[PDB]
């Protein structure tokens, strides 16, 4: 406690935390260490101190990933949440950070009830900002909507694979309903370009 | 002429049809199998179009035609030709075809793991509701990826540990090689294991074989066998590096290092995520420290090489101990996209 106080007053907060960890070495780091690391952002030091202590790495990761998610640090926060099994926050950060395949896999894995909700939802956002293929495939992954999938196969100027997915579903009407008109407007605007 | 004739019907229909019917064989004989497929489609050759597509390995349209017309002939084109493309590191296309047409789950996920798309393999298994891939398939894939990455990133460490010195003869073995007739000037690819295998010399990397000094014909298929002739008969009568000896390999000494880092970094990110997902969280730090260490070493070591100044037709600056022989244009390779829970 002596060394902790000297270092706390002197501003060397890293060695202060290093000494502070020694007092509660044999139990569960009480709230003192948690509050200290949250106040000084000693998370790297507060983790390296217990880098080999899994039984307290649980709490260190919990608080650190809470900080990560609260500080716009999405992907690492989501991965740490999956490390701790924090399913809800992990899903929120995955689908917030445009993490498509992991979100779909978990949605169909443990909570199929949400598959109809989230998937098409992301299909909106991906289509919003010039991301078609990653959303085009989803419409046939589980939704099995051929037209709403090939619509982004003809819009992305992927004509050959657009016809390919229209044929692998055996749609000779889509050959003139989505492939032909999308094709037409596409090469018209390409001639303009 | 035939070309003028075919251009003469750009506004005629029956003439265009008949010129297809006549000149399609010659056009296919010329070049660019794609035009052969176009002619086959236009003239109704729906079975040899499959052969043309399987010639240059065009596959999606082959299966499309097979599904359209010949449902009995959908297994011959896909199942038989997948192996040839499989055998040469094109694992992704093989796995895609296998999963999408042949209904295979074990080897498809195995080839996804070999393709380092472990999350997509997990999604596929979730479609099949299986979780035993994690140990039978995902575990060996992750282990092999980590092992080969630790192998490859440790390969450049040796090759950069024999490059710093001014006189590039300080390889502890290259200063003794005369390289007069047994020279390895152009296909040189290694600096820490330079010139091994006295008989049938084959370097580690063979993609950097310029063949400049192989001979007058500029080709000998290797530098071990050919005449290996160049200016002023490079021998041991030289002084330092800057006199009559190797001058050309210096530029490629960094091109040999450029490729793998850029071509492997996304694989590195994906395998870090996958290998930490097993909650080790420290072999991910192993990859991180290996990568940052090798990049820092190479970038701090290439700070002693500068441009060749005025480029000259012949090697200059004979006094290599003082006349700045190892000069090389500076490269530009960046660091890794930093993660935080790996810190």
């Amino acid at each position: 406690r002596r060394k902790f106080l000297i270092d706390d007053y002197l501003g060397n907060y890293e060695k202060a935390l290093e000494h502070l960890s020694e007092i509660d070495k044999d139990g569960n780091v009480s709230e003192e260490v948690i509050d200290y690391v949250e106040s000084h952002d000693l998370y790297k030091h507060g983790l390296a101190l217990y880098r080999y202590d899994s039984e307290k790495q649980n709490v260190i990761y919990n608080i650190y990933a809470k900080h990560l998610s609260s500080n716009q640090m999405y992907t690492d926060a989501a991965v740490a949440y999956e490390m701790l099994g924090k399913l809800k926050e992990a899903m929120g950060a995955y689908q917030s950070a445009k993490r498509w395949r992991e979100a779909m896999s978990i949605a169909v894995q443990k909570f199929p009830e949400e598959v109809e909700s989230v998937a098409e939802e992301l299909i909106s956002s991906l289509t919003f900002e010039h991301r078609y293929v990653d959303a085009a495939d989803i419409q046939l992954e589980y939704l099995d909507n051929v037209k709403e999938a090939v619509a982004l196969y003809c819009k992305a100027y992927r004509y050959d694979i657009a016809s390919l997915v229209a044929i692998k579903a055996k749609k000779d009407e889509l050959l003139e309903e989505v492939v032909d008109p999308g094709l037409g407007e596409g090469f018209g605007i390409i001639a303009e370009l | 002429l035939y070309k003028h004739g075919l251009a003469l019907y750009r506004y005629d229909s029956e003439k265009q049809n008949v010129i297809y019917n006549i000149y399609a064989k010659h056009l296919s004989s010329n070049q660019m199998y794609t035009d052969a497929a176009v002619a086959y489609e236009m003239l109704g050759k729906l079975k040899e179009a499959m052969g043309a597509y399987q010639s240059a390995k065009r596959w999606r349209e082959a299966m499309s035609i097979a599904v359209q017309k010949f449902p009995e002939e959908v297994e011959s084109v896909a199942e038989e030709l997948i192996s040839s493309l499989t055998f040469e590191h094109r694992y992704v296309d093989a796995a895609d075809i296998q999963l999408e047409y042949l209904d295979n789950v074990k080897e498809a996920v195995a080839l996804y793991c070999k393709a380092y798309r472990y999350d997509i393999a997990s999604l596929v298994a979730i479609k099949a509701k299986k979780d035993e891939l994690l140990e039978e398939v995902v575990d060996p894939g992750l282990g092999e990826g980590f092992g080969i990455i630790a192998e490859l990133l440790a390969d450049c460490k040796g090759q950069i540990n024999s490059q710093l010195r001014r006189l590039r003869e300080l390889r502890a073995k290259k200063e003794e090689n005369p390289y007069a007739f047994y020279g390895q000037e152009t296909e040189q690819a290694d600096d820490v294991s330079v010139a091994p295998s006295e008989t049938s010399t084959q370097e580690s990397f063979f993609t950097r074989y310029t063949g400049k000094t192989g001979g007058t014909a500029k080709t000998g298929a290797s530098r071990r066998t050919a005449k290996n002739k160049r200016r002023e008969e490079r021998k041991r009568a030289r002084g330092k590096k800057g006199t009559i000896y190797e001058e050309e390999y210096l530029v490629q000494s960094v091109g040999r290092l450029i490729e793998r880092l850029n071509q492997t970094k996304p694989d590195a990110v994906r395998v870090v995520e996958g290998l930490c997902r097993r909650n080790m969280r420290e072999q991910a730090h192993q990859i991180q420290k290996n990568f940052v260490e090798v990049l820092d070493l190479l970038k701090a070591n290439v700070k002693e090489i500068y441009s060749i100044s005025e480029k000259d037709r012949e090697r200059v600056n004979e006094n290599g101990e003082v006349y700045y022989i190892p000069e090389i244009p500076v490269p530009e390779i960046h660091d890794f996209p930093k993660s935080h829970i790996v810190d």
